[PDB]
């Protein structure tokens, strides 16, 4: 209302308005969408540019964590930078000491350790972190005691364990539609095109190669970046079977 | 009163006042009532602990809180930031104990409580207390019984009161004297504690309350804190139903 | 041995009537191989002068440091330091490293323009103003130097004489002793004239 | 929202602290120098608020150097703080650095550089004094000087500040000669402050003291030529009481 | 007014002076009690009203003399808060000063340091000032017979005789009457017994009241010693102006 | 408030303090990037106001970063004098632990993590300054041209306009260059970066500045006379477009 | 508003604090530099006279930085001396290190930096203090260079900073030629502050000035600070007085 | 008034902090929990919600230590801090005294751990109310923890949206589960009316229910999925 303004604090609903305002934010940024399946996770996005100048595959919002723990991203790339990097320390950092592929779900728990910190100090952790992070992330890898997972990850320090997230512009349309068409039984290729049916209705844009992006991990792919040839072939297949419908 | 001046409790007003400092009493009215009674080989601590419902464990709930072990505490007002000064309290006793090899002096103790709270009616980042302590026990000077008010200031007294039941408290604390010019042995005490309890709850005359007493006594207990528990309080709780009716 | 005798060199100055004289070695050694005959070891910030004798590296740092405080003091007061006041910088700068101290003893010489009076001081390893108004000594041949000057020395001398009698104080000295010699040079301070005059002398 | 920190300016430029903080220097009393060519005189007054209160428990002049004292204009208790940093930088900054008492300009510059760094802070309120530092030394001759709030000083031939300001400057400037003795001041200086109250002027009730001529006698200790008395000197009340007597 | 500067203490209002510092000066008259002190000739007095204001209290803790030291007592007149706080200061400093100085503290020694505190609380809007007004006494060293008040601005100032509290000018106008018409600064009794007498008998005629014995504390510094009087000892000297 | 500091995520998802340091930068000058197949031109606006101040001591707009990574900037040089020397100090530090030269790459993300940061904290605003970081990557050749904001997020375009009214240099830009098929020559590259900023001046060729990076440590600043034929060269050609119209419009 | 802090932007995209800061400068009297291949005078206003003002012992719009830089003043003293001396202490800081005297261009940028920090970090003020920097240094022979209160700097052949600024600036370059002379310099300063500064008389003691000169052998440079009664000379030999 | 609502270093006139009383609303805007006891077995039965259906619960359930775990009430940002320092204390006791951590001492440095935010500048009290159960020395013990830092040991309580509905099935069956002993099952039992009673429009599932127990020779174990779905 006008409880905002500082650096926790409330409210007479009783929530942090702060937290709650860096949500409205990752409507700001791209489409991101992610489908789990148990052959594979595939993260797709949404590229927007202001100018076809901008080099398009040049920008990310794919990144690689490690080895086995991929991430797709929406809102800030600002406040993305410190945040992934976090991530990546603590996945290597895990490896060192253990010997072992760092879980999902633990994770997603240490991106969002860092993310709890809102204030300017106080008791328990200690807090240097002086706004909220303005960014979600889906993160998405392997374990073997728990199979293919995803989790999305919010800057509120809530991790939910999905199935099929959106988030973004185009979240609420997506949402609906991942509502009435997940399955356990989707093979691989089913996910993708999935991914690409989904992506060019919230999108406002025209759809190419360079306006998406798709990834998997897999664990005996690893982490795999798609080619743009790769990310065609795709497209193509896209039009292809609507012909049908 | 006026605008301004409240808000930080640093801010003096035109008055020679200070309304944050004047707020923290007001708090302690809210405050479930506490007696102090002393006497001339004993201390008597009683408090009023009330039972919002049936499903309490009796007698497992106190506010009677030891620092040493020959010091009795027990607080009105808020129950946690009543804790935390009790909390600092055993600190001040501790470090005495290492230094100097003896138990605190009743005004030693005085003092350095007094103190803490003081600075913390000094600053703006600070808050003030909103915590009275009725407090004392029995030491190498005799017996002494203080009450210790939220502004850093402190008197010691035969007979003192705080909390909601505390017109009711004060005004048989002052009887107690007439009809006692020798101040009542530390036995009869312990039932006469009693009395002013039930009295103090024909204001308090909502819910339940749980009678707790606990004394430290020359005489009886050999200048130890200890609660008064068993058929002791028995005694203690049937004079006062009796004479109350 | 001591870190001061083992690179060597000597410093002397002397008083007269209305001059002061102050004379160096030019070697630099390190242990006993001669690294240079040619490196001066007396400077000047201002009109005061200022020797060093002992461990090469604190010699040179030393230099550096005295003129980076007189530089801020000559623009601060819009006047040139004087040895009197000088002396006490060079005792503060010592004491304030006693167990880490620097290993050099420096000599100050001077003329004072306040009052015209000659002006000389003897320190040490962690420093004190060690007065006298006769000369004073530092450096591996220190004790050669401390009986050798005060035979020759006499007061109330022209700056001419003075010379004479600096020069032959410093060249036998410096010749019997195997870590200073290797060339000399010698300023003598009137009042507003400095002649700096390099001895011509037997290589050790 | 211009005038109300430190850290805010206008768009008049300056901050509000600094002019509220002028305002504070002529509330306080009327406290005069006067510079001639063999000494500097400085002079203030003490009001005393009670018939109760003693006079000399207030120390309006202040040695702060034994060949420098200072007296003030503004609030009081600012006053007592400054001069005690005051010793304690003259003798840290420029006593191991020097090794003996400081120039008039250095400590000057030093007491400046305290005033300048309570303003510097937001949060921090500027000092309710200016002062005036009147001192000696060799090479600069006799001297006397204002350190005014702001971190800022001005060297001067004679001025005057506080409550009695207007009346004080227009007699400082018709009245000083070319040439003047120190003795001829110590006249002058006491007309002028006779201005600001009348029919309460007394040498008790009036605060004298130099920087004039050294004075062997309070030095402490005799038979080094070298080091020479302090040249700060207090009169005494007998003392100002004589040379009230000659006018 | 109000906007900066009666809502900080490092904002300077137009009239030079900061407000709330002021109004310190308005919080030394919460308490209600009046203090006169006077000087002997080898002895200091002090003599403040006791307040009880209900019987549920001890009448011998509710006190406002304090021993700082062995040769140093205070009164502090204004809030308790602030008076336990300040005077803890004043002890510790008077300890703190053999150590690093050599022999006991005088006096004007203390009350320059309290004097300095109580600037710096003023310097940085961190902490609020002091709310009580100080008056620290002594029999020196050397210099003998002192009363030195500090008030929390940070003025000091020494004294022939002073009185503080909310009827302050009314003992103040009885002393200059005393002092101007006998034409000495001090009081010319040379036991300090009977000075502690005047002290009563002058507190007596400014307020208009005679007191009883729960109703003033009495403390003396006697050279080379200080001690608070008891209700008895305080009834030798009242029984001395009830029966002269 | 809600725009009186970074610690105010505000009612919408937007830090005002990042917003209006991007509207900080527009004040500054005019500076524009293209990359050929062999070259970079980092071309920038030289602001002029009186011809008594020197352009011999003073610094220019671009700034060698090492020797094969270089910086131009637009907004204010107050601010940017920081950026510039902390972006310097790594370059040479990334030597001091690798032992390699720096990448294009590693430094623009470390220029932006470097604004970011202070965007992050609440206590410091983050400067109001935009760069282009061009350069070549260590052992190839491969043209290499970055953008920096004040919000700390880095992109790659292949051309890019920043500065004062950056959008109408800008569409220019986009209609003439090619992603597609870009300068031939380092020659033609440096006239079309000459064609961006013509417009922005008004007339001139002595508020036009030329700087070029080529691979392998080859940086080189062209002289003022090389500037001149080039602004004469494009008034020649432009006047034979005027003319082209109007025997295009005789014969139809 | 958006003086509120220093550390926030106005929605304008400009700051307020800073600009404001600018305005400061205007409060205080004009000061000026030019350079000539033949040195560089130096030029500044005493904004305060009075009959009892001693000034005739005292430089303060002049202060000596090193050997060979010295710097002319304008703005508040209070918010000069804490840089000034800071600027001492650094451009020495290299002689020591670096054996040789500072480079005029890299102790202003030093500096410089420093300001713009004071805007950028903490609760601190920003300076409203604009220096004119006069050196010398082999690399670039006679350097001038001014220095803004934002924290930025630009070189100069004459610039002027202070009180109307615009219209002396004006006067300057009406009245500049390209080669100069030190004497021809000297002579255009004072016919220029004569106009700003509404002492119409001008007098000496209201003069500060300082002549940087290599005339003082060669590859030596001397500063020369010019003293009171010097200044009533030269107002002679321009006919103002 | 109701401009003192903005700082935590401010009080009331009426004799409160805003802060502080805020911090309680935020408990009852997040999921709903009910604990209660035995004399030989403690449980906490605790719903799980989820964002969407494709959306996979939130962890209710936090296992502090071998003999002792807690649940949850409002924020979760919240929870993981406090939860984390008090498994910090279980380890402690375990390592440097050799001891299962009394629920009492526990609950009671989580009291003094709220106020250290309360009386600061910055941070604030914490908006998670959290029911610790635990079976020490002194048998089974069911603590509420409050935002405030008010603890209090209880029988039965319930916290969260709409948990005096709980409270009303606790409260007249009170004396029937005291009674019951040596049966974990029948305290379920127990439990899962209970948090029926708490729910509006919704129905229990094999993935709403999580049911938390510790008793005597029974560690803390925590049941989900499939172990939930013999007392569904």
């Amino acid at each position: 209302s006008e409880y905002d303004r500082g650096v926790s604090t409330f409210s007479p609903e009783g929530r942090l308005f702060q937290v709650e305002y860096s949500l409205e934010a990752i409507k700001l940024g791209s489409t991101a969408i992610g489908i789990a399946t148990k052959e594979g996770v595939v993260l797709g996005v949404e590229k927007r540019a202001t100018s076809p100048l901008l080099e398009s595959d040049s920008i990310e919002k794919i990144v690689e964590i490690d080895r086995h723990i991929g991430c797709a991203m929406s809102g800030l790339t600002a406040d993305a930078r410190s945040m992934i990097e976090h991530a990546r320390t603590a996945a290597v950092t895990h490896n060192l000491y253990y010997d072992e592929d760092i879980n999902v779900e633990s994770l997603t728990q240490s991106v969002c350790d860092l993310a709890l910190r809102f204030g300017e100090g106080a008791s328990g952790e200690e807090r240097l972190m002086s706004r909220p992070f303005g960014v979600a992330l889906l993160i998405a890898g392997h374990d073997a005691d728990d199979g293919y997972q995803l989790f999305h990850a919010e800057p509120s320090g809530t991790f939910y364990r999905y199935n099929a997230k959106a988030i973004g512009s185009g979240s609420e349309g997506a949402q609906a539609e991942l509502l009435n068409e997940w399955h356990s039984s989707l093979t691989l290729k089913e996910a993708e095109l999935l991914v690409l049916k989904i992506l060019k209705q919230v999108m406002e844009e025209k759809l190419d190669e360079n306006n998406a992006q798709l990834s998997c991990i897999t664990k005996q792919d690893g982490f795999k970046i798609y080619d743009n040839e790769k990310t065609a072939e795709l497209i193509k297949e896209l039009k292809e079977k609507e012909a049908a419908e | 009163i006026g605008t301004g001046y409240d808000l930080s409790n640093s801010v003096f007003s035109p008055d020679g006042r200070n309304f944050q400092v004047e707020y923290a009493v007001k708090a302690v009215e809210n405050g479930t009532t506490s007696i102090g009674i002393k006497c001339n080989d004993g201390v008597v601590f009683a408090v009023e602990k009330l039972i919002t419902s049936k499903l309490l464990v009796p007698q497992k709930n106190v506010k009677i809180q030891v620092v040493d072990r020959h010091i009795g505490c027990v607080y009105s007002g808020l129950i946690p930031d009543g804790r935390h000064l009790v909390n600092r309290g055993r600190e001040e006793a501790a470090s005495f104990k290492k230094l100097y090899k003896t138990p605190i002096p009743i005004p030693a103790f005085a003092d350095r409580l007094g103190q803490y709270v003081q600075a913390h009616t000094l600053y703006n980042s600070v808050r003030p207390f909103g915590v009275s302590t009725i407090f004392g026990g029995v030491d190498k000077n005799g017996a002494h019984l203080y009450m210790l008010e939220p502004s850093g200031s402190y008197w010691g007294y035969k007979g003192a009161a705080t909390g909601k039941g505390r017109q009711s408290a004060k005004a048989e604390l002052e009887k107690l004297v007439d009809h006692h010019p020798e101040g009542l042995s530390a036995r009869e005490a312990v039932k006469q504690a009693a009395k002013i309890i039930y009295l103090a709850h024909e204001d308090n005359k909502e819910k339940d309350f749980e009678l707790e007493i606990s004394w430290c006594s020359l005489s009886e207990t050999n200048g130890l804190h200890k609660f008064v528990k068993g058929d002791l309080l028995q005694e203690a709780i049937d004079f006062a139903q009796k004479e109350i009716n | 041995s001591d870190p001061s005798s083992i690179n060597g060199g000597i410093v002397v100055a002397m008083t007269g009537k209305d001059c002061v004289a102050i004379a160096c070695d030019l070697r630099l050694g390190s242990q006993s191989l001669g690294v240079s005959n040619k490196f001066e070891k007396i400077f000047h910030y201002g009109h005061v002068f200022l020797g060093i004798t002992g461990l090469a590296t604190d010699v040179t740092t030393l230099n550096e440091m005295f003129r980076y405080k007189t530089n801020l003091y000559k623009l601060k007061e819009e006047r040139a330091i004087e040895p009197e006041t000088f002396t006490q910088l060079v005792s503060s700068s010592l004491y304030e490293r006693r167990f880490g101290p620097y290993f050099v003893g420096p000599v100050v010489a001077g003329i004072n323009s306040k009052s015209g009076k000659p002006f000389i001081a003897g320190f040490d390893l962690i420093g004190c103003i060690d007065e006298a108004k006769d000369f004073i000594v530092s450096g591996t041949a220190s004790d050669q130097l401390f009986g050798m000057c005060e035979s020759l020395y006499e007061p109330n001398l022209e700056p001419e004489d003075l010379f004479e009698t600096i020069s032959q104080a410093l060249l036998n000295a410096a010749d019997r002793d195997a870590l200073s010699g290797w060339g000399a040079v010698v300023y003598i301070i009137k009042k507003d004239e400095v002649v700096k005059r390099y001895l011509k002398m037997r290589q050790d | 929202r211009y005038s109300f920190s430190l850290t805010t300016f206008s768009p008049s430029g300056k901050l509000g602290q600094i002019d509220y903080a002028l305002t504070a220097v002529k509330q306080g009393v009327t406290s005069l120098g006067i510079k001639a060519t063999n000494g500097v005189v400085i002079a203030t007054e003490k009001k005393s608020s009670s018939p109760l209160a003693m006079s000399e428990t207030l120390s309006k002049v202040s040695l702060l150097t034994p060949d420098i004292g200072a007296v003030y204009s503004g609030m009081g208790p600012d006053y007592r703080v400054l001069v005690d940093k005051s010793r304690k930088v003259a003798h840290t900054s420029y006593k191991r650095i020097y090794g003996e008492y400081p120039p008039t300009k250095l400590l000057v510059s030093e007491v400046a550089k305290i005033m300048q760094e309570a303003t510097q802070s937001g949060g921090v309120r500027p000092f309710g004094v200016s002062l005036l530092i009147a001192g000696h030394d060799e090479f600069n001759g006799f001297s006397l000087y204002q350190v005014d709030p702001s971190g800022s000083y001005f060297p001067w031939k004679a001025t005057a500040i506080g409550k009695g300001s207007v009346a004080a400057k227009t007699f400082l400037e018709k009245r000083w000669n070319d040439e003047l003795e120190l003795e001829d001041a110590i006249h002058i200086a006491l007309l002028t402050l006779k201005e600001s109250v009348e029919g309460e002027f007394n040498g008790d009730t009036i605060e004298l003291a130099i920087i004039g001529d050294e004075n062997p006698d309070l030095l402490g200790y005799t038979g080094i030529p070298t080091d020479k008395g302090p040249r700060f000197r207090k009169l005494t009340s007998q003392e100002i009481n004589d040379r009230l007597e000659a006018l | 007014s109000a906007a900066g500067y009666d809502r900080h203490i490092t904002i300077f209002s137009p009239e030079g002076r900061l407000y709330q510092v002021e109004y310190a000066f308005k919080a030394t008259n919460q308490t209600n009690i009046n203090s006169l002190a006077v000087r002997g000739k080898d002895c200091t007095v002090v003599i403040s009203q006791k307040k009880v204001p209900d019987k549920l209290l001890d009448p011998t803790t509710v006190s406002y003399i304090f021993c700082i030291s062995r040769t140093i007592g205070m009164v502090v007149n204004g809030p308790i808060p602030d008076a336990r706080n300040a005077a803890l200061r004043a002890k510790a400093e008077a300890a703190e000063f053999r150590y690093k100085y050599g022999y006991d503290m005088p006096c004007d020694v203390l009350a320059k340091r309290m004097a300095n505190l109580s600037q710096i609380y003023t310097q940085r809007a961190y902490m609020r000032p002091l709310g009580v007004i100080l008056t620290f006494v002594s029999v020196d060293e050397e210099l003998g017979p002192s009363i030195y008040k500090t008030d929390p601005a940070g003025y000091y100032v020494g004294y022939k005789a002073t009185a503080t509290g909310p009827k302050q000018q009314e003992i103040t106008t009885n002393l200059e009457n005393h002092f101007k018409k006998s034409k000495i600064d001090h009081i010319n009794e040379e036991s300090w017994e009977k000075v502690v007498e005047f002290a009563i008998t002058h507190m007596i005629d400014a307020l208009g009241t005679e007191f009883s014995k729960n109703d003033l504390e009495v403390g003396v510094a006697t050279k080379d010693k200080f001690f608070t009087l008891s209700a008895e000892n305080i009834e030798e000297r009242l029984v001395a102006i009830a029966e002269q | 408030g809600y725009d009186r500091a970074l610690s105010i995520f505000s009612p919408d998802g937007h830090i005002f303090q990042v917003e209006y340091a991007l509207e900080a930068v527009k004040r500054g000058t005019c500076a524009v990037g293209v990359k050929g197949k062999n070259c970079v031109v980092l071309g920038c606006e030289r602001r002029s106001t009186l011809k008594l101040q020197d352009t011999r001591i003073t610094p220019s707009k671009v700034s060698k970063i090492d020797s094969h990574v270089v910086l131009s900037f637009s907004g204010l040089n107050a601010d940017s004098r920081i950026l510039i020397e902390k972006a310097r100090v790594e370059a040479q530090s990334h030597r001091l632990t690798l032992e390699d030269p720096v990448t294009v790459e590693y430094l623009t993300r470390y220029v932006a993590g470097v604004q970011q940061r202070y965007t992050q904290s609440g206590g410091v605003r983050p400067f109001g300054v935009s760069t282009l970081i061009a350069g070549f990557d260590p052992r190839d050749d491969e043209p290499k041209l970055y953008q920096t904001e004040p919000s700390g997020i880095y992109s790659s375009w292949s051309a890019q306009t920043i500065g004062r009214n950056s959008k109408t240099v800008r569409e220019f830009l986009e209609k003439n260059y090619d992603r597609k098929e870009p300068p031939a020559t380092v020659e033609e590259c440096v006239k079309l970066t000459v064609r961006s900023l013509l417009e922005v001046v008004q007339t001139g060729a002595k508020n036009i500045e030329i700087t070029v990076v080529k691979p392998d440590s080859d940086i080189v600043a062209l002289s003022s006379e090389e500037i001149n034929q080039y602004v004469t060269q494009i008034e020649q050609e432009k006047q034979e477009q005027q003319e082209q119209d109007k025997k295009k419009k005789s014969n139809h | 508003r958006y003086d509120s802090r220093t550390t926030i932007f106005s929605p304008e995209g400009r700051l307020y604090q800073v600009e404001y800061a600018l305005e400061s400068i205007s409060h205080a009297g004009t000061a000026i530099g030019i350079m000539a291949s033949d040195g560089i005078v130096l030029a500044a206003e005493r904004k305060v006279t009075s009959t009892l003002l001693e000034q005739d012992t005292s430089t303060e719009k002049l202060y000596k930085l090193n050997d060979k830089i010295a710097v002319a003043v304008a703005g508040l003293t209070a918010d000069a001396e804490i840089l000034i001396n800071t600027a001492r202490i650094h451009a020495q800081n290299y002689l020591k290190t670096y054996n040789e005297d500072i480079p005029v261009e890299i102790l202003v940028r030093r500096l410089s930096d420093i300001k713009q920090g004071y805007t950028q970090h903490g609760g601190l003020r920003p300076f409203g203090v604009s220096f004119i920097y006069a050196g010398y240094d082999d690399r670039y022979g006679y350097q001038l260079y001014t220095s803004n209160p934002s924290g930025n700097y630009t070189g100069w052949k004459a610039i002027s900073v202070g009180a109307n600024t615009s219209a002396a600036q004006t006067l300057l370059q009406m009245d500049y030629k390209d080669d100069m002379k030190v004497d021809d310099a000297i002579e255009l300063a004072l016919k220029t502050l004569s106009k700003t500064t509404d002492s119409s008389a001008l007098t000496y003691d209201r003069l500060e000035f300082a002549t940087i000169r290599k005339g003082a052998n060669d590859g030596e440079v001397y500063q020369k600070i010019f003293k009171p009664q010097e200044i009533k000379d030269i107002l002679v030999k321009t006919g103002i007085t | 008034r109701n401009n003192y609502d903005g700082d935590t270093v401010t009080f009331s006139p009426t004799g409160r902090l805003f802060q502080v009383e805020y911090a309680l609303e935020a408990i009852k805007q997040g999921s709903v929990t009910v604990g209660l006891r035995s004399n030989t077995h403690a449980v906490l039965v605790a719903l799980k919600r989820n964002a969407d259906e494709l959306s996979s619960y939130q962890k209710k359930i936090i296992k502090c230590d071998e003999h002792m775990g807690l649940s949850l009430a409002g924020l979760a940002p919240d929870a993981r801090v406090l939860s984390n320092y008090l498994r910090q204390q279980c380890n402690y006791s375990s390592l440097v005294f050799n001891r299962k951590l009394a629920v009492e001492r526990a609950g009671h440095l989580l009291c003094d751990k709220a106020q250290k935010n309360t009386q600061s500048y910055g941070g604030r009290p914490y908006g998670v109310g959290l029911l610790i159960i635990g079976y020490d020395k002194s048998g089974a013990h069911l603590l509420e923890f409050q935002p405030s830092g008010n603890v209090t040991e209880l029988y039965g309580t319930a916290i969260g949206a709409r948990s005096q509905g709980a409270k009303t099935y606790l409260e007249r069956t009170l004396d029937t589960f005291i009674k019951i002993d040596g049966n974990p099952d029948e305290l379920i039992k127990a439990g899962v009316e209970a948090i029926s009673q708490s729910l509006r429009d919704e129905s229990l599932t094999v993935d709403n229910l999580s049911i938390a127990i510790v008793g005597k020779d029974t560690p803390f174990t925590i049941y989900d999925g499939e172990a939930v779905a013999k007392y569904i």
